[PDB]
DNA sequence: ATCGAGAATCCCGGTGCCGAGGCCGCTCAATTGGTCGTAGACAGCTCTAGCACCGCTTAAACGCACGTACGCGCTGTCCCCCGCGTTTTAACCGCCAAGGGGATTACTCCCTAGTCTCCAGGCTCGAGCTCAATTGGTCGTAGACAGCTCTAGCACCGCTTAAACGCACGTACGCGCTGTCCCCCGCGTTTTAACCGCCAAGGGGATTACTCCCTAGTCTCCAGGCACGTGTCAGATATATACATCCGAT
DNA sequence: ATCGGATGTATATATCTGACACGTGCCTGGAGACTAGGGAGTAATCCCCTTGGCGGTTAAAACGCGGGGGACAGCGCGTACGTGCGTTTAAGCGGTGCTAGAGCTGTCTACGACCAATTGAGCTCGAGCCTGGAGACTAGGGAGTAATCCCCTTGGCGGTTAAAACGCGGGGGACAGCGCGTACGTGCGTTTAAGCGGTGCTAGAGCTGTCTACGACCAATTGAGCGGCCTCGGCACCGGGATTCTCGAT
């Protein structure tokens, strides 16, 4: 499923970051980085769901995970 | 389910009478207010604990504001807090 | 007569006080603390809304949207410092291209 | 007609820094999120807004990391970002 | 330094007096003037020596100094 | 006061300059040259002092005078 | 002037793990700072957990979840193992 | 004592008192300070174990801050846990980037 | 006065040596001093704030430790 | 006369100071700096000795880490000499600027 | 394509000093070079003077002192006299 | 105009603009461009006076570079001021060393 | 190539005549050429630096005037 | 008829100090300038007035150098300028 | 050294024309008329560093013969080499072209903003409700004062390790060239995500009983902290040990 | 890359010494039973409602292939800067001693926040509009990419003033030699700058507190440089006058 994060999507993300030229090897590297990030956040998020004895990951779980990882997200309170 | 929507909107009408605000922007403003609330209240709590005091007073709030806000924001926030407490007391 | 009205505020002094009592911050909360705190939150809300409104007016929009919040926050050095580790949903980023990338 | 290499790149940079729309396709991102979640807890479901939150977080993180990567590329008197740039940026960030 | 401090100072003060009244001098100002004067004179004497040797002499003479100063643009 | 720049002092200066023999008439010429130099340098130094509204010529004024010459 | 610390417990653990090894005062101070730091992290996260779930009691469940959030990988698994064993021994 | 009932060395009673007086919640369960004390004890034991190993590698019988820094930074998970922590009088790990060597 | 100059060139070199730096540009030293000064200000400001909040006239080690903790640079060993 | 080649003594010093733990800034000049900076915020302050030592530990740990990152940036640019732009990149990526 | 010069002002001065005398293009170029050269010298010295005295403004005093440094003897005295008369007339 | 207010022919405004845009100082006094214009005008007038004199001595009505060179080199203070200056197409003053004559 | 030989013997004689020189050793001419070449190099080098700073490919009169000024040989009339 | 050595020389001095025309041939100097510039950067072009400026500067420099050389020659009680005179002039000027 | 007599040459009398120069239109843009805060600037006051102004002193630099040998100067020539007429060869030059790419402008294309038109999104008036304002008693937390001994601050000084400054200099950084991969742009084909609709049911949220787990009050006696004395490991000191690096040679 | 000598780091080491962490003793406060009260966590239980699912359509984006220009990475070379060391200062520092301000600890006590009702009051949701806004379409514009055309190069065909060379003879360059004026190392007398010191003091630099001069921002304006059109002392030129030089002269 990691291959679903397509090359043009990563290019667009890089464009928003102001990048003008992109090595061919960036894409696979970026995918790896993304997976790690998601794992970490999701690991905390799902943990919160489990403490509450729920089976549905909520927006608050993800926001809380991001906050406790120092990546506080505004707008989904 | 509580929110700051009406108070944010009142402030907006004070600063821009003919300007509105989107739902996403209001949600972001509520998140913002909650964030700053948590930061200031938490720092005030630590100040009180650090000094073996059981009461959070306006002085703890003011010191926390001085710690958390940079420069000009800190000076105006302290000024607004002081003005507000003096107006409230009388 | 409400406490916010006596304090000259728009933010709810009573609600902030209750949130302080129930937020497990201290066993007791002084009467002046929620007035001061509410005043600080109101000041910051007014400042952010001021800049965001300005950005909206530059964009010939009558409603502040998240994009204007990002412009307001990132274009103010001290607000950007206060919210340095905060993500504004649907905010995007500031327009910025490094000089070395230009022709 | 043909634009020179970089002109359209700059146009795309301005275009995507001007806008705010989400840049990853909804369905593959959701599929990835569910795949990763499955390896932590069985039988999980997701609120729609939870996936949208995760997507906002992922793209904001990647855009910031790519900003730093670009600064790292320029630091080496290059204009092309490479994997070693990403690894240095992530090392200095403490990741 | 090769000139005695005090007579050099006396000379400096006399010359300064003809430009502005009531002047005083910092010690390091006089030391600066002395370093500058001695460097200038040694260099001028170097050039004078080159002028003397040019004329197949070993004795420097006023005409040597005057030639050196003319070529320097003084 | 120009005569305070004595004959043996000028001889020592010439020795440092590598001069082996010195006409007797050299000394007055050197004194004149020195005097001219001093006038110019001091004129500039005092000019700077007056601009700074001071009454004490400083070492830095002299250094600046030398630089501009 | 009564100042409490964890010094004796750190020393007892040290004697458990390295019977013939000692420890300097500076190192003991650093260990005390460490224990207090981790105490604050776990207790604070547990408090937040209880608040988040509208619970007024911090139980071993909040402690365990806080440990899982705060500790990395195998450290988290071992800490959870120690905590569970300790709570089960205590209840009996 | 509750620590003895739980088989621990760290003071369960003391941790419980600090929980009551740290204003974390209105109520605290009976099992919470036992678990917390056990986790704190385990982490202390792990750091002291690694630091002792380092101390013996250096032929020293007394643990000093340097051994604590070596123990923490040379173990990936402790280094992660203490990523933003300064160990006073700890120094740094010996490490020279390969390209600078002759 | 001008006390930033007490952070001498050989001291900055030594700090760089501990950081693994082999060669140091001449402009680094002044640059480093500026950075250091900024850092100190940020810490000391917060420290003094705590001192002022406590109505004390002596900055204690605990004020500094707290300033560092709240600036994300938690320091162990002076509690 | 004997002479070590450029870099040998630098490396020896790196090994020496990474092996040891003593503070690298002179005690008294740092103390004077700290007192000056504090005095420009509030007059007549005093300091506990351990407070100044804490500030010194913090400053040196911060600088050593910053110089590590600076070195990584230098090596990235195929240089061996750290430069101001290296410090600025390291601090920009750290989020200090 | 507009190139500014001092030609008309130099020519006006020429008509003041020699009413029935003209000037060649090459000579006009030399006069323009002259004015630009002295401008740079005087302005630069005045800037340095202001810097030396920790002043950020060039006033008639720095210009005057620079003029005294740059011009010889009677030329300096005459230039200073002209400048003072001009500044005092301007102020009134 | 400010030149007229000062009784001058050289352009005070132009000198002021050139001072503002030459990056010489952050601020420029109101009297500085007036003073500068007056000095530049005086020196220009003195050289043109002497060059005209030389031109008339050569029974020429137009000043050419030769007259400028003659004017500058035969006047001690102008020659000093322009000691390191080349007047294009100026030539040199006629001068033969006495020892060279028959 | 070898264009330095274009500074001919009669040209050097004419320049010496304007300088008031009546008699010329046979070795002066080559010596003069060397001196001239050095002079030109020094001027032209500086001129080209200015041209390169301006990112232009044509050396202008102003580049030369600036080179001469900064070498202490200010030339009037080509501004 | 034959003029004695020096009469025509003196006449030539008077002639060229009276006039102002440039004394080096334009085009050979131009080749020299282009050669020297090309040995710094290839394919350079030159403005016409740039070459004339370099030529004016060179001839003014040389005339002044020959003046100083003559003064050094006269100083040594000679009337013929020689290489050591040029070298003395340049040493005192500070060019060597 | 200067008298004359003849001659190449520079300067004066008078002239063609002539191209650079003096004079006029214009537009437009640098120049200037008011205006505002704003910081840079002027003005006063201190006071002490350091400048000044002099009373011995003394010892080394300065001054007066001195005579005396060294270098300046002044001719006397020999030989070299350099000015000057003359001619001839030729590269400088008059004047014209030529391509010779190079060049700021004009043809051409999609891009970004302008203008205008029908809607998804929130504004506005009307009722139930948990929460916010009052104030009394109260019980305790904090504000304030007295005292102390703890410790931070100020000052002298040996000596010495470290810091500061100068000399090579060679390992380094920075810049120009260039071979070449390799990634940007464009377009045609294929998925595959977006959209819209409809349903399912499994899990989140509200409701009510209760009982087990947490708290409240309080005595104690035992674990834990404050000293305390001390004996073992750390700091130190010269041995001397083998490990690193520099400088020739295979 | 390997191998020795020669110095030059650290590492191991036996010996000595001293500081401090550990076992011990003592004190006091708090952790643990202990009981009862009450309050929230469990457990259904019930509803509803939100995202899996599927299905179908559709249409916009990801792939892939290709073209081709442009950044990467050596490679080499210039120059020049931090280093290593040496030598000479400079303040750190550990000591030692004084000395007084504040952290702390304790006492006392008016201030104030917490419950407890108690009212009622602002928020919040529902129903009912609606009116700026998204965007749909479209038109001027900003851009490059060539592209015809002027600004600095490069033949060319001689024309032709001048350089190369002879050579030819005549005027210096330099060596010899000599004659003599004159600096200079010695010697002895002197006399004054350096040094120290002691006292009297004008202003340099700093601190402070107001004060006004201009960098802009509009906003309106005439002086002049580009461009073009008459116009005249000057440049080249011929004729002639008056000269500067070279014999001829002792």
């Amino acid at each position: 499923n990691i291959q679903g994060i397509t090359k043009p999507a990563i290019r667009r993300l890089a464009r928003r970051g102001g990048v003008k030229r992109i090595s061919g090897l960036i894409y696979e590297e970026t995918r790896g980085v993304l997976k790690v990030f998601l794992e970490n956040v999701i690991r905390d998020a799902v943990t919160y769901t489990e403490h509450a004895k729920r089976k549905t990951v909520t927006a608050m779980d993800v926001v809380y995970a991001l906050k406790r990882q120092g990546r506080t997200l505004y707008g989904f309170g | 389910k509580e929110s700051y929507s009406i108070y944010v909107y009142k402030v907006l009408k004070q600063v821009h009478p003919d300007t509105g605000i989107s739902s996403k922007a209001m949600g972001i403003m509520n998140s913002f207010v909650n964030d700053i609330f948590e930061r200031i209240a938490g720092e005030a709590s630590r100040l009180a604990h650090y000094n073996k005091r059981s009461t959070i007073t306006s002085r703890e709030i003011q010191t926390a504001v001085r710690l958390l806000l940079p420069g000009e924001l800190a000076k105006h926030a302290v000024s607004e807090g002081t003005k507000a407490v003096t107006k409230y007391t009388s | 007569k409400t406490r916010s009205s006596r304090a000259g505020l728009q933010f709810p002094v009573g609600r902030v006080h209750r949130l302080l009592r129930k937020g497990n911050y201290s066993e007791r909360v002084g009467a002046g603390a929620p007035v001061y705190l509410a005043a600080v939150l109101e000041y910051l809300t007014a400042e952010i809304l001021e800049l965001a409104g300005n950005a909206a007016r530059d964009n010939k929009k009558t409603r502040i949207i998240p994009r204007h919040l990002q412009l307001a926050i990132r274009n103010d050095e001290e607000l950007n410092k206060l919210l340095g580790r905060v993500t504004i949903a649907q905010g995007g980023v500031l327009p910025n291209i490094q000089a070395v990338l230009l022709p | 007609h043909r634009y020179r290499p970089g002109t359209v790149a700059l146009r795309e940079i301005r275009r995507y820094q001007k806008s705010t729309e989400l840049l990853i396709r909804k369905l593959p991102f959701q599929r990835l999120v569910r795949e990763i979640a499955q390896d932590f807890k069985t039988d999980l479901r997701f609120q729609s807004s939870a996936v949208m939150a995760l997507q906002e977080a992922c793209e904001a993180y990647l855009v910031g990391l790519f900003e730093d990567t670009n600064l790292c590329a320029i630091h080496a008197k290059r204009v092309t970002i490479m994997p070693k740039d990403i690894q240095l940026a992530r090392r200095i960030r403490g990741e | 330094l090769l000139i005695r401090k005090l007579p050099f100072q006396r000379l400096v003060r006399e010359i300064a007096q003809d430009f502005k009244t009531d002047l005083r001098f910092q010690s390091s100002a006089v030391m600066a003037l002395q370093e500058a004067c001695e460097a200038y004179l040694v260099g001028l004497f170097e050039d004078t020596n080159l002028c003397a040797i040019h004329a197949k002499r070993v004795t420097i003479m006023p005409k040597d100094i005057q030639l050196a100063r003319r070529i320097r643009g003084e």
